């Protein structure tokens, strides 16, 4: 009836426009119940230590530790040389170097050639 | 100066603020009118704009299409 | 604008080019033309340090205005006659420039039409 | 719809506790027990800095060449120079387009 | 521009502080009579911003527009400058209309 | 200090644009049960307001009078 | 200075003021403990309208999950008193 | 914010939320009050027209179509209350919120001022310490074997009990602390 | 300059004979006095160096580095005694001995007249650093870090020694004065190319150069606070000193042998600045900032112009001070909450205002806010590079942006926002930490007042 909204990566789909939410099943309700049960168990575990009068210090969160360890120390053990990995590595690690090398070498060659013929307007170029 | 909440009424106004507001509006308008009366040309222009069509050929100096 | 409409939409061949003006010699149609004079000497303009753009043919009125503005400093409404005189000279200079542009227009159109007519007469 | 009796009772008890806590936040009359000329502003904030600055400029900065530079004053026809006493002539017999 | 821009912001700040830290113009009703001094100040500021003759905005904006018109300049820039100087008046009257005129729309505890 | 709310029964939709809204809703068979809640915005000192041109010409009368007296003083002062 | 120190009595008077201004609620019957569904005979849409009316009156939004639960003027008074740290 | 959420929203909750959102966005579109009342009465009639639909499938289809209409016609710049999550003063006073345990580290000279407040603070600390274990034991008995299934907490039932997990709810800093 | 060397050798037995509860006091007092004495080395000439004897001499490039080392020792002493309180007396004396030995080696390194004695001392600095890192580090990774610190250096420095002795057999001397006065050009041959590479790679890996920097985050993150301080502030500058010394005999080969290193340095400062934006570790961010600044210094030295040399010296000093301050600032929070994650403890401006002020000042100085000497060095390097090639202003410009971003990012995440609810062990800042921050920051602005003292011999 009206013009449609199509989602993208940086502007997602609204929850009220999602067809998956407008056709439900008892399995979906059961899954939502399990999700709430997990969330509530975690919240109770947190609130038990949060309100403790004898607790002094930091409540250790295993999820934060897992996130940091995955982001830093777990990357190399799970790395394999694949055509995608090797190609991306070669590109992203070598292409910029030779690109910038060609650019700067060409610029300096032009400048030196211009200097040799004596036409660069180097008057008042005392400091370098 | 003590002013108290009214709850769905017009707020309390002191005579001084209305006096000041009316005064400043009046002086702005007087300034505009006085500056227009004395400095009119600043808006309407000062020197008459000529029209090139009414310029005779003699002062302009081009030949009558022969030479 | 009407001159823009004429040049850009109509026949651009008989419309003057602002960057390239004038094309005809200054004494083409005039029998004799008086040389435009100045009043302010180079040393006077340099001492007054006017600007490189205000050193036009109306610079002497500007120097007079600057003098009166300096002398009657606290009374900053006293410099009325000289300001009007400078404005009038600038207006006359602009009128002279308008006359120059219009002369270029009429001369270009007249010469082009005369040349076309001569070619037509020689074509028959 | 609405609350359940457990929610209502818990809200009531928590609300009473919170109101008591807020009432305890008030200060008794003695709580902050602290333990044990006209135009002098223009002298200590304008006069003294300007004295120091003028002394520094007129006796230290201006002791070297090209430290304080002023552009040459404007000279106009008909002006008299202070040092030499010379006069500058007038301007070429104005056309008088009156 | 410094003068009337700063004063316009100050009038806006007075309006915001009075209406319990509210900044949306859709919740401001009739403040022409409720705020005499603030209304007068904002009116003078909007008129000065829009180049009302012989006010502080006229002596620069009028000259700027007239010097843009009389110059060997890009035509598109000239057209956009004119449309922008019209839209200035447009948003000025938008502020005035939605902030001062009409009936109140703010919460009842005045 | 120690201020109380006005009597709630004085708020009516008679003579207000809410009267027009109720009239158009009744012709459709509907009703508006919240008009009396909005009546305070039109009832009291907010009953009337100036227009846009009226707002622009706020201090026009006093300024014009001052300008006129100044011009009159100027005209009969150059006769010195 | 700033706004006065809002109290419970002021909140109750404002809530009752808003409610008595409703054409679907008769003033004499309405009390502080009246139930919107049972005693007053309204529906859920009317309760939503009532909640929006209180939001407009007090100038702060009540979340939907909390707004649906409020059923009597006393509940609304208690909620607003808790939200604005009102103890006297 | 104060209530424990549920596993899902039912049909009536979704319809009521759509009703509130549509009314708010229509108010954003209809700046003036009388026009808003007109179109809000129209919207209320539109909502209650299908109020008596016994086919749940068609009710969900109507709700869907209404949501698409709302997303198409919503205001790009709706009005938001200043202290609401999109408001101009949403988290303005959070930098002024200081926890109470900081008072535990004040110098004795700093505690010399305000003696009565710190006496009452010692009272409150003793009460919390004396109630903690009873709260913990009550929570254990009431809670189901397979862990809690909601975030709702129980009230006090005994003689001098306190509702468990109350210290950080009761001792909130303030809404306008400084 | 035995008047400076002997008092440190006497710091040794004074520390080892002090009473068990007076070690820190005596060490701090006498280190401060030695720094005051070493301040007299700044009286430099405009033509030549101060040749005290046949073994030691001082230029305008080494004197600020010596002053920095002498000033740094007491700062590490102050920052160390917090977490070493439970340690035994003998181990504390051993820790202070390690610091003193490192200072002695650095002092003799910065002033050796001959390249081989410079080599001996500049390798001798490796032992105390490795002992400190691998013994008094906190986590298990320290051991690996030590290895990465060791061989990365040695694999770079072992070829240099070879080249050095080879040079002695051809020119007959390694004395720096004779080397400078009898300099001869390098021909275009493969032998000369490999001699250049051998002479250059050690100081390249010490900076470190991009692609050779993997050891630096490990060493700087797993070390104790004094170890990180001395690693960032002084030990990174050994590469700069050595390269500015050794480049006198490599011309005109550098004219084309700097190209791969210049490319690596520029693109690597870009890459490390971008890396800093996504870093869950607070110490790793400071390590990568050090990498970026040292890349700028490498570019400056490779250009080989007077302005570049002055900028390199100024940036070396300024970065040393700033990085040391940042490490101490992060260590305070670590000592409070026992974690290095950057998003763990938030809203610390609410709880610790003066420490927030120190954080803001350190972050402002990091991003080269004028007229800080950081900005002076950065700007001199950028101007020299623009003279070298006009397109460099792109890459450098990019860096000048990204730096600021991550700088403010760190600040905004650690000081701003709302405080973490469950953390309630945050005690008010001690006098020791505040004095540490003040003694880090005040010399920076004092040097801003008189910046000719750190612009090098090209001034
Ligand atoms: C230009 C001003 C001229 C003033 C003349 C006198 C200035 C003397 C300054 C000497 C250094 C002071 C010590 C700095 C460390 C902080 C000490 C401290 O803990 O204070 C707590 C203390 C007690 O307050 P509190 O109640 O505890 O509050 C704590 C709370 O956390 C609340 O904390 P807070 O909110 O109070 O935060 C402290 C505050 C202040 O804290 C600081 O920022 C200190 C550091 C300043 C910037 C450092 C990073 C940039 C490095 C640039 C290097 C410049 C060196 C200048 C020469 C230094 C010579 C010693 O933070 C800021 O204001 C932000 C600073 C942003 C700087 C913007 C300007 C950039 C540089 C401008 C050019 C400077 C030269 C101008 C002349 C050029 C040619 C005309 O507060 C103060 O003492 C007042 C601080 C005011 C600082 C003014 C900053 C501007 C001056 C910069 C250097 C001026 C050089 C003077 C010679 C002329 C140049
Ligand atoms: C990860 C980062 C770690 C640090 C990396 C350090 C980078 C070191 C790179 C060394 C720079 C230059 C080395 C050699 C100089 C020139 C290189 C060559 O390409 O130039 C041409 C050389 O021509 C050909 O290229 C011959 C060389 C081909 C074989 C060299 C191996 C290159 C393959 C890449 C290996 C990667 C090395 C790094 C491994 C980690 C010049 O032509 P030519 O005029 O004839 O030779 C000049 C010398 N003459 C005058 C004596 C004759
Ligand atoms: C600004 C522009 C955007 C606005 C556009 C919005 C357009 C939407 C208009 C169309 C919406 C509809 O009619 S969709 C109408 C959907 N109809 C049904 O679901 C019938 C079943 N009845 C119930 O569920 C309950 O009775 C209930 C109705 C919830 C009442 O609950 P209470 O009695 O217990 O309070």
């Amino acid at each position: 009836s009206f013009p449609k909204y199509k989602p993208s990566r940086l502007a997602t789909l609204p929850a009220t426009l999602d067809p998956a939410e407008y056709d439900i099943s008892p399995e979906t309700r059961k899954a939502q119940a399990e999700r709430l049960a997990i969330r509530s168990r975690l919240k109770r575990e947190y609130l038990l230590q949060y309100n403790d009068p004898n607790r002094l210090g930091v409540i250790e969160d295993p999820a934060l530790i897992r996130w940091t360890y995955a982001r830093s120390a777990n990357i190399y053990p799970n790395f394999r040389p694949t055509p995608k990995t090797s190609l991306l590595g070669a590109l992203f690690g070598i292409g910029p170097l030779f690109f910038w090398y060609y650019v700067f070498k060409t610029d300096r060659d032009k400048k030196e050639k211009l200097i040799q013929e004596g036409k660069l307007d180097q008057t008042f170029n005392i400091s370098y | 100066v003590h002013i108290e909440p009214r709850y769905r009424q017009f707020p309390q106004l002191t005579r001084s603020q209305l006096i000041q507001a009316e005064f400043f509006s009046a002086t702005m308008w007087f300034w505009i009118l006085w500056r227009f009366w004395h400095d009119s040309d600043a808006v309407l222009g000062h020197f008459p704009y000529p029209d090139p069509s009414q310029w005779t050929d003699e002062e302009l100096g081009i030949l009558p299409d022969d030479e | 604008g009407a001159h823009l409409a004429r040049r850009y939409l109509g026949d651009a061949s008989k419309e003057p080019d602002p960057l390239r003006m004038p094309t005809f010699p200054p004494d083409y149609g005039f029998p004799e033309r008086k040389e435009r004079e100045m009043v302010a000497t180079q040393q006077e303009m340099n001492d007054a340090q006017l600007m490189l753009q205000q050193r036009d043919y109306c610079a002497h009125y500007l120097i007079q205005l600057l003098k009166c503005k300096r002398d009657s400093f606290p009374n900053f409404l006293a410099c009325k006659h000289e300001q009007h005189d400078w404005d009038y000279c600038e207006h006359l200079d602009y009128v002279k420039r308008m006359k120059e542009f219009e002369r270029e227009r009429r001369l270009l159109q007249r010469k082009k039409r005369r040349e076309q007519r001569e070619a037509e007469m020689a074509r028959g | 719809s609405g609350y359940t009796p457990d929610e209502k009772l818990r809200l009531q008890q928590l609300r009473e506790l919170r109101r008591r806590w807020l009432k305890d936040q008030e200060l008794s009359p003695r709580e902050p027990v602290l333990p044990p000329r006209h135009s002098i502003f223009a002298v200590t904030h304008v006069l003294i800095p300007v004295w120091i600055i003028h002394y520094y400029l007129k006796y230290h900065v201006t002791a070297k060449p090209y430290t304080v530079v002023e552009r040459k004053p404007r000279i106009f026809p008909g002006d008299t120079i202070l040092e030499t006493g010379e006069v500058i002539p007038l301007m070429k017999e104005f056309p008088d387009q009156h | 521009h410094a003068f009337f821009k700063a004063m316009l912001f100050m009038c806006s700040g007075s309006i915001i502080h009075s209406l319990n830290d509210e900044q949306d113009i859709r919740k401001m009703g009739g403040l022409y009579k409720a705020m005499p001094f603030t209304t007068t100040a904002l009116i003078i500021g909007s008129l000065a911003l829009t180049g009302m003759p012989y006010l502080t905005g006229f002596y620069s904006k009028d000259l700027i527009i007239e010097a843009v018109n009389m110059s060997y300049t890009n035509a598109w820039a000239l057209l956009m400058t004119l449309i922008a100087t019209s839209l200035t008046a447009a948003y000025s009257t938008r502020i005035i209309f939605f902030a001062f005129l009409g009936k109140p729309r703010f919460p009842p505890l005045v | 200090s120690k201020m109380e709310l006005p009597d709630y029964k004085q708020w009516k939709i008679e003579g207000t644009p809410l009267e027009t809204v109720q009239e158009k809703l009744a012709a459709r068979g509907l009703r508006d049960p919240w008009g009396r809640n909005e009546a305070w915005r039109y009832s009291g000192g907010f009953a009337n307001n100036v227009s846009f041109v009226g707002a622009l010409l706020k201090g026009f009368k006093w300024g014009f009078a001052a300008f006129v007296v100044a011009v009159g003083a100027e005209y009969y002062l150059e006769s010195q | 200075s700033d706004a006065p120190p809002l109290t419970l009595e002021a909140i109750k008077d404002r809530v009752l003021y808003v409610l008595k201004l409703y054409d679907k609620i008769d003033p004499e019957k309405l009390s502080v403990n009246s139930h919107f569904m049972k005693d007053l005979g309204l529906d859920s849409l009317d309760q939503v309208e009532i909640i929006m009316a209180m939001e407009d009156e007090f100038g702060f939004e009540i979340p939907d999950i909390d707004a649906e639960k409020l059923m009597c003027p006393q509940e609304i008074v208690d909620y607003i008193a808790d939200k604005k740290d009102v103890y006297e | 914010a104060f209530s424990a959420p549920a596993a899902y929203l039912t049909h009536q909750q979704k319809v009521l939320r759509l009703y509130k959102r549509a009314l708010r966005h229509l108010e954003s579109w209809c700046v003036h009050r009388d026009k808003y009342r007109y179109f809000a009465c129209l919207m209320r009639a539109r909502f209650d027209e299908h109020k008596n639909e016994k086919d749940m499938v068609k009710a969900t289809q109507l709700l869907r179509q209404a949501e698409e209409e709302f997303w198409y016609g919503q205001h790009p710049q709706p009005y938001i209350f200043p202290e609401s999550p999109g408001g101009t003063s949403y988290e303005r006073y959070e930098c002024y919120k200081v926890p109470e345990w900081c008072l535990d580290d004040w110098h004795p000279s700093e505690k010399a001022m305000y003696p009565d407040y710190f006496a009452k603070r010692e009272q409150w600390k003793r009460l919390r310490r004396e109630s903690w274990e009873r709260e913990v034991k009550q929570l254990q008995e009431e809670t189901p074997p397979g862990g809690p299934r909601t975030e709702a907490l129980p009230p006090a039932r005994k003689e001098g009990d306190l509702p468990p997990l109350w210290w950080h709810i009761v001792t909130r800093p303030r809404e306008r602390p400084m | 300059m035995l008047k400076i060397i002997i008092p440190t050798t006497m710091l040794l037995p004074m520390t080892w004979m002090s009473k068990h509860n007076m070690i820190w006091i005596n060490a701090t007092v006498h280190s401060l006095l030695i720094s005051l004495i070493s301040l007299s080395l700044l009286n430099q000439l405009g033509e030549n160096s101060l040749n005290f004897s046949l073994t030691f001499f001082s230029d305008s490039l080494s004197a600020p580095l010596l002053v920095l080392t002498t000033w740094l020792l007491p700062l590490m002493l102050m920052a160390s005694q917090s977490h070493l309180s439970k340690e035994t007396t003998t181990r504390k004396k051993l820790y202070i001995t390690m610091l003193i030995l490192l200072q002695l080696f650095l002092i003799m390194t910065f002033t050796a007249t001959e390249l081989i004695l410079f080599y001996i001392l500049f390798e001798a600095t490796l032992v105390p650093t490795l002992i400190i890192i691998t013994r008094w580090g906190n986590q298990t990774e320290r051991l690996n870090a030590g290895l990465y610190f060791l061989f990365y250096t040695l694999a770079g420095s072992l070829p240099l020694l070879v080249a050095l002795v080879y040079i002695q057999n051809t020119t007959g001397s390694l004395n720096f004065l004779i080397i400078h006065y009898w300099s001869h050009p390098l021909s275009n041959s493969w032998s000369n190319i490999f001699m250049w590479l051998a002479c250059i790679m050690a100081f390249m890996v010490k900076m470190p150069l991009y692609g050779l920097h993997l050891w630096l985050p490990k060493a700087h993150v797993e070390a104790p606070i004094a170890g990180s301080m001395v690693l960032a502030a002084v030990l990174l500058k050994l590469g700069g000193y050595g390269m500015m010394r050794i480049t006198t005999i490599l011309n005109p080969l550098t004219n084309y042998m700097a190209y791969p290193f210049l490319m690596l340095s520029m693109w690597g400062m870009i890459m490390t600045s971008s890396i800093c934006l996504r870093q869950t570790d607070l110490k790793s961010l400071i390590a990568y900032s050090s990498v970026s600044h040292m890349a700028l210094v490498i570019v400056a030295i490779m250009i080989q112009t007077p302005w570049s040399f002055m900028g390199a010296t100024a940036l070396m000093i300024a970065h040393g001070l700033t990085s040391s301050m940042l490490f101490c600032l992060a260590n305070t929070n670590y000592e409070r909450v026992h974690s290095r994650t950057m998003i763990l403890a938030r809203g610390l401006q609410t709880l610790l205002p003066l420490m927030a002020t120190w954080w803001l000042v350190a972050s402002l100085t990091n991003l080269a806010l004028p007229p800080s000497i950081n900005l002076i060095g950065e700007l001199f390097i950028i101007t020299a590079s623009f003279s070298w090639s006009n397109i460099t202003i792109i890459l450098m410009g990019m860096n000048m942006m990204i730096t600021a971003l991550y700088s403010l990012y760190m600040l905004i995440t650690t000081q701003r926002g709302k405080y973490t609810h469950h953390i309630n062990n945050i005690k008010p800042s001690f006098t020791r930490e505040n004095a540490l921050m003040a003694l880090h920051i005040l010399p920076l602005l004092l040097l801003t007042l008189n910046p000719k003292m750190i612009l090098g011999p090209l001034y």
